């Protein structure tokens, strides 16, 4: 993904604000409530039958916690996305079987947890910088497919 | 399928745009703009520069649109007929760019409305752009 | 959103289906098991070898299902409320899956009514089988 | 590039039984009539209107022959579709940019002319086999997105 030196720039000084205890979990507890079926692929988390159940459930944010370091460690490596996610790929693709459509929903909730927590600091330029993060990634994370 | 909690979900945080609708729907066109440059490819004899009076007339055309999609929330293929004959008819959108577009006016909400922007009003927002969507990209005269 | 003439085409067809419901049905879930084996893991429990009694009786109910659908085409909502507590509330069926067993539908009746599988016709058809979808995986109580 | 030797003797046995002056036409025509937005590509082809407009198009038919040939041209080499179709995904991607999705619709369009065409004998498991063909054309022609 090619980043202009400036886009780097502003997408590098918001994720290092970024409240890394409660984005990640509010980006994967927000997938589940807002494409419910995505809930099929984390039976073993306990109650997610209502949207505060999802949002509050300690297993959710434990795991979006994860994902939101596999995001930081795709930013730390926008060069080698393929290479990054390899590993990730292998489990989301030839285990887990997830629809590449899917990778690309939970990047943009994702961006829709940054526009929330920002407000106007999310400028159209700095959404358009993290549009090309979370394409790469969806991307990189599908390549077990391709 | 809508469900009355999203209609009423709809109508809370939709009716907080106000008088705010032409900046909003403005805003969520440039994101679109910027973040997907391919949908400018619609627009070839729009002034699409940022700030261009030409895209904030037109973000307050989209906005109340919606404005009375949420009105006519119960009946939209028959309030949305004008609409679905511009989209579908003749300019024949792709509906990946109706996505586009849903998604970009998500990020302006939740960007200038966060205590509206809960999961479950997010869930019902969703579903109730990919309705209109749907009426828009659909041939059904 | 369907035209007149989609639901015109719809009836038409689907009325030609008659006595091969089950057939038909079982026939698409075959296919649809088949070309995509991850779709079989929303029936765990299922005898799906070729040729069960079971996937015969479970083919059975869904083409019931769609004539129902094809009964209430300006009433699917609340004529498809119960399937959609199944599908939506209950399995939680991701929407790819319902895009799979549509196609499977239409190569089914594609390849067992030719005369009546015309462009038009087939275009009909897969607006309604979309229509159908969205009714089924959607929360709408 | 992975077809089971099953899969492959089940693909090559069909196509060397289709009609390569029809097919073609016949899928690009249903796409265009059965997903109205894809006209847009094809401003300059004339009257598409009507269904039997499209369908009796004569530059239709004459580029549903060139889709198709493409379509045989990955048959002939079912373990490198994305050298098959590299040049064809610049076009569509990069120059085009159509979206991969509109790729895998007239596949699934491809496979229904098929089944319209052969009826009983385009039987489950040759249907599943042509499948992975269409799944990895797609693939192949969005490779530029990748
Ligand atoms: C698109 C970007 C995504 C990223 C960056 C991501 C990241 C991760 C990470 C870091 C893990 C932990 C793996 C490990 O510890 O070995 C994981 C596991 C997992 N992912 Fe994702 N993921 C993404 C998309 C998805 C989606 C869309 C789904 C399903 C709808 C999904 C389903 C799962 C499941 C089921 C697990 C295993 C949880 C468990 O341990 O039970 N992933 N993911
Ligand atoms: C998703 C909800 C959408 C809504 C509510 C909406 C609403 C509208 C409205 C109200 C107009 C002006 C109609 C008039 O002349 O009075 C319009 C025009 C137009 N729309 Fe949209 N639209 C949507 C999606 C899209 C998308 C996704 C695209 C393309 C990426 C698009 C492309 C256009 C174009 C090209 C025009 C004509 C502009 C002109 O030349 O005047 N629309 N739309
Ligand atoms: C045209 C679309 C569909 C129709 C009309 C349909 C209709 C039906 C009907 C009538 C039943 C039986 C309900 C009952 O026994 O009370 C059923 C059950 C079921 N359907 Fe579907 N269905 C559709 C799509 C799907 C898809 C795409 C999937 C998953 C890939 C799916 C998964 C299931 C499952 C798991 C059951 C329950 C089986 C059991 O445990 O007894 N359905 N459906
Ligand atoms: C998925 C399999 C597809 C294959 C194998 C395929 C193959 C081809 C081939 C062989 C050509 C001729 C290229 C040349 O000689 O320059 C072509 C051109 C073209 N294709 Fe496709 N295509 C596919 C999908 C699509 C789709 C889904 C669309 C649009 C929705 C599309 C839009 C076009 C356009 C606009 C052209 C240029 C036609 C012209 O104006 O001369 N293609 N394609
Ligand atoms: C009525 C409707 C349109 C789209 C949806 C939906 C629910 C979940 N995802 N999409 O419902
Ligand atoms: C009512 C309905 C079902 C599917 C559609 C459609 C046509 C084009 N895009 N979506 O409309």
């Amino acid at each position: 993904v090619h980043l202009t030196p400036e886009e780097k720039s502003a997408v590098t000084a918001l994720w290092g604000k970024v409240n890394v205890d409660e984005v990640g979990g509010e980006a994967l507890g927000r997938l589940l409530v807002v494409y419910p079926w995505t809930q099929r692929f984390f039976e073993s988390f306990g109650d997610l039958s209502t949207p505060d159940a999802v949002m509050g459930n300690p297993k959710v944010k434990a795991h979006g916690k994860k994902v939101l370091g596999a995001f930081s460690d795709g930013l730390a490596h926008l060069d080698n996305l393929k290479g990054t996610f390899a590993t990730l790929s292998e489990l989301h693709c030839d285990k887990l079987h997830v629809d590449p459509e899917n990778f690309r929903l939970l990047g943009n909730v994702l961006v829709c947890v940054l526009a929330h927590h920002f407000g106007k600091e999310f400028t159209p330029p700095v959404q358009a910088a993290y549009q090309k993060v979370v394409a790469g990634v969806a991307n990189a994370l599908a390549h077990k497919y391709h | 399928v809508l469900s009355p909690a999203d209609k009423t979900n709809v109508k809370a945080a939709w009716g907080k745009v106000g008088a705010h609708a032409g900046e909003y729907g403005a805003e969520a066109l440039e994101r679109m703009f910027l973040s997907f440059p391919t949908t400018k490819t619609y627009f070839p004899h729009f002034d699409l520069s940022h700030g261009s009076a030409q895209v904030k007339g037109h973000g307050k055309k989209v906005a109340d649109a919606l404005t009375n999609a949420v009105a006519h929330v119960d009946d939209m293929p028959n309030a949305l007929s004008a609409l679905s004959d511009l989209h579908a008819h003749k300019l024949r959108v792709d509906p990946v760019n109706f996505k586009l577009l849903s998604h970009c006016l998500l990020v302006t909400l939740a960007a200038h409305l966060p205590a509206e922007f809960t999961p479950a009003v997010h869930a019902s927002l969703d579903k109730f752009l990919a309705s209109v969507s749907t009426v828009l990209t659909s041939k059904y005269r």
